[PDB]
DNA sequence: ACAGGATAAAGAGAGAAATTGAGCCGAGCTTAAGACCTCCTTTACCTTTTCA
């Protein structure tokens, strides 16, 4: 019997988003007990979206070079392997670029779905110079967890829509050995905090559940 | 049993996150229709 | 060390004083209910002003 309370909530620029909660009375070893299994489901038993493959047109292979573009296709990659993307749709999604000209292009550029959204509506992918065009094709899936790789380039993406986990145990002793968890849960914006949390409890509940009735 | 009282403690140790996360008394007393003295007190 | 001698300063003996506490009382004191007299409020109806 506790009170979970959200002491702290922001929204960074890059539309990531923070959250801190504060859980207590718990009893003696059980903040380590939550906390530890709320960080491991949250870092890496959550579903989220992150684009998989792309194509750019007039290159090959990573170590290539696009006339016009300031990047070379590696920094493009590394630039769009942190672009923040939602679908609504357990069906994978392809979008389209095809700015020209001078431009700085930025997430907004992608012409996804309706079913994708884009967290980070100005989120920096290459500078075009004058009588360049970049014509791209991104590729997003539903995963779980960043997963490394062993036509379309495969990225390493990052599905994972929490950023950053910590945990600290307090002790709210009044007056045996209580203790109090403090959460502090880094999103990138995709889902609150919030959501997040909800999300990694109902993954523990649904764990918990089938090893209580018989065994 | 032991097993199962262990995981009925972690169920409901998880279940509190998985979703927390008249107009008679407004009326003034001028509607009271109290005595005007009783009023003014 | 031990014995004798001189002395003053500190105990025992008693009653008489002064307190003292103890019972046994009724005088002082408190409690509660009811009645009961000033002070005040507010009304209903006026009279008495200043003015168009």
């Amino acid at each position: 019997t506790f009170q979970v309370e959200c002491v702290e909530s922001r929204t960074e620029a890059d539309q990531g988003q923070y959250g801190r909660f504060s859980i207590e009375p718990l009893a003696r070893g059980q903040g380590t007990t939550v906390g530890n299994a709320l960080r491991r489901v949250l870092l890496s038993n959550l579903e989220g979206t992150a684009v998989t493959a792309v194509r750019i047109g007039g290159v090959n292979h990573e170590f290539a070079t696009i006339p016009g573009v300031r990047e070379d296709v590696l920094d493009i990659l590394l630039n769009v392997r942190e672009l923040v993307v939602h679908a609504h749709s357990p069906q994978p999604q392809i979008g389209r670029l095809r700015v020209v000209g001078p431009a700085t292009v930025t997430a907004a550029d992608v012409d996804f779905g309706p079913e994708v959204e884009v967290i980070n509506p100005n989120h920096y992918i290459a500078s075009l110079s004058e009588g360049a065009t970049l014509e791209m094709e991104l590729k997003v899936e539903w995963g779980t967890g960043y997963r490394a790789i062993d036509d379309f380039l495969q990225l390493d993406a990052v599905f994972m829509p929490v950023r950053r986990v910590n945990y600290s145990v307090e002790d709210a002793r009044v007056g045996t050995a209580i203790d109090r968890l403090v959460l502090e849960v880094w999103t990138n914006g995709s889902l609150s905090p919030q959501e997040a949390l909800s999300q990694a409890a109902s993954c523990l509940v649904a764990l918990f559940e089938p090893l209580k009735n018989v065994s | 049993e032991a097993l199962s009282q262990a995981a009925s403690c972690l169920v409901a140790l998880f279940e509190p996150l998985k979703n927390v996360s008249t107009p008679e008394s407004q009326t003034p007393i001028e509607d009271l229709q109290l005595s005007v003295r009783a009023y003014n007190c």
